[PDB]
């Protein structure tokens, strides 16, 4: 009836996916920057980029060891800069 | 010498675009802006191939009726000016901005 | 009682995979005496409506527009493809109603959709533009894929 | 123009000292550098001393360490504790499959 | 203050006519 | 309680590509709000005349304007001269 009418607003929008934007109608373009900014913080491009092909199990840690290695690496290396840009600054 | 000076500053134009050819695709057309030196030439050639156009047999004749023409209004070089305009402001976009 | 078939608004979904596009414009169609049929619970109507009947309009690739073999997987073959159907949602009719866009996957004609809708191609239907999404399937493990080719 | 952007003006608050440097460019620049949330911590029931389990039936709270799509973050992002990040990914691997979250 | 306030107001203005032609693109 | 992230012992500290900032030219700016005035209000509009002017200042004697056209990093010379002070290395 009319209560499965009026309750399908906020139902179609709870089983949401969290890969949607609301176009502005102004700028359109904005919209499909802000699609995009979703893709690259879930990963999505990446991982459909690597389910295409299969990786041996010891590759696949062998992988994940050496990025995060990287990852912590440049972690370290950015902590010294600031301390050279600060020890500059004061004269050091 | 004044009417000179009002008529180049008022023909030449402000900016022009430019192909630059950056990369292996195509070429970007991207406005350039004018010193006054440059703008003096293309005016001053304009000037000279309308000049060009007239009857008399002495070059100093007809450049003096075409210089006359443009201190009075008339010259078909505006329009040549309005079309380096429009291209520009088409291109406004291309502009780097650094 | 009575059949009242009515579109309620159109899915514009392109495919853009390493070798072709698919664009497929569809019409979300909803019987509007479904509520009025006899025998229908609030779980069958509410189930009825939050997933609506599709029916398809338009069906493009990057061959119908004559790019062939290597070529329908470029850059080029996808801009021009998105332009045809813009045109045939145009020609159709069928520009009246809201548009919502479902991108599937990451192929080089992915940019170019979105280039020819946010520019003059597509500026009749990005007025009716009102909500894009990403619709790339994933697999949570699933089955294996095809071995690393060896080049 | 009478108008700035905000991010190119700081509106120094009430109460507070505050230097001729304040009103500056490299104060704006200073303060975006120096952003972090760490005001989390007061608003963070992770970072809290409650077990992150305890919220295995709760996906309003549980849903504030995950991404649009459902992504649970690095602990990185979270900044929680070895412990905690967890309990955590186990509450949530837990509400997923209830069928709550 | 004056001093500061008078760098912060050119630089203001000159960001304020940056982001307006960036943004035109 | 943040991670710090210690770098093992380093042939060099460097950055690859210095970030360096370089200003906008004023005339090149000038040139794009004059081509948007006429967007706007139309090609040779009064309203565009104070743009028009200072162009033709801007641009009189250098189509650029005059412009300290240069600026380079030093990152890397303070990042080398400093890393054996502040690296933390133990004694020999
Ligand atoms: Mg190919
Ligand atoms: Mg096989």
């Amino acid at each position: 009836a009319e209560i499965a009418r009026s309750s399908v607003e906020n139902a179609q929008m709870r089983f949401n996916s969290g890969k949607s934007i609301i176009v502005n109608k102004n700028n359109p373009a904005e919209s499909f920057k802000r699609l995009n900014r979703i893709m690259f913080e879930n990963n999505i491009p990446g991982d459909k980029r690597s389910q295409r092909f299969y990786m041996k199990p010891g590759k696949v840690a062998e992988l994940k060891r050496s990025q995060r290695h990287r990852k912590e690496f440049m972690m370290g290396f950015k902590r010294l800069i600031e301390i050279v840009k600060d020890a500059k600054r004061k004269g050091y | 010498i004044q009417a000179l000076e009002k008529s180049l500053d008022e023909l030449a134009p402000l900016m022009m675009t430019k192909t630059f050819n950056t990369g292996v695709a195509k070429a970007s057309v991207i406005p350039v802006p004018l010193n006054k030196r440059q703008r003096n030439r293309i005016a001053w050639n304009w000037i000279v191939q309308s000049a060009n156009q007239r009857v008399s047999s002495d070059f100093a004749v007809r450049l003096g009726e075409e210089l006359t023409a443009i201190a009075k209004g008339t010259s078909s070089a505006f329009e040549k000016r309005d079309q380096i305009h429009k291209t520009a402001i088409a291109h406004r976009a291309y502009i780097q901005l650094k | 009682y009575k059949p009242k078939e009515e579109v309620v608004k159109y899915i514009l979904h392109g495919k853009f995979t390493k070798n072709n596009t698919h664009l497929t414009f569809s019409s979300v169609v909803e019987d509007k005496n479904f509520h009025k049929n006899k025998g229908l619970t609030y779980n069958d109507t509410m189930l009825y409506y939050l997933n609506l009947p599709q029916k398809v309009k338009i069906s493009l690739s990057t061959g119908c527009l004559g790019f062939r073999k290597a070529a329908r997987g470029e850059y080029e073959a996808a801009f021009q493809t998105s332009g045809r159907m813009f045109e045939l949602i145009k020609e159709k009719n069928m520009l009246n109603k809201d548009i919502e866009v479902v991108m599937d996957d990451f192929g080089k004609g992915r940019a170019a959709f979105i280039s020819a809708l946010v520019g003059k191609e597509g500026a009749s239907v990005v007025k009716k533009v009102v909500k894009i999404s990403d619709a790339t399937k994933l697999k949570f493990g699933g089955v294996r894929s095809p071995k690393m080719r060896r080049l | 123009t009478k108008k700035i952007d905000q991010s190119l003006s700081k509106k120094l608050p009430k109460g507070t000292i505050y230097d001729p440097f304040d009103f500056s460019m490299g104060r704006i620049h200073l303060d975006r550098k120096y952003q972090a949330n760490k005001n989390s911590n007061r608003n963070d029931i992770m970072k809290s001393g409650a077990n992150p389990l305890e919220f295995y039936a709760r996906p309003r709270i549980l849903s504030r360490y995950v991404t649009s799509t459902g992504r649970i973050q690095h602990r990185d992002i979270t900044g929680l504790s070895a412990k905690n990040q967890r309990r955590l990914s186990k509450a949530i691997r837990r509400c997923q499959a209830i069928g709550l979250m | 203050e004056q001093e500061v306030l008078d760098v912060w107001e050119k630089k203001v203005v000159e960001e304020t006519e940056l982001m307006a032609a960036r943004t035109s693109n | 309680k943040p991670p710090v992230y210690r770098l093992p012992p380093l042939p060099r500290l460097k950055v690859k590509k210095p970030i360096i900032r370089q200003e906008a030219n004023k005339c090149l700016v000038l040139m794009s709000n004059l081509l948007q005035c006429w967007s706007s209000y139309g090609h040779m509009s009064p309203k565009c005349a104070g743009l028009v002017t200072e162009l033709k200042s801007c641009t009189s004697e250098s189509a650029l304007g005059k412009r300290n056209n240069v600026q380079k990093s030093n990152i890397n010379y303070h990042a080398a001269r400093l890393y054996d002070r502040i690296n933390g290395k133990p004694h020999d």
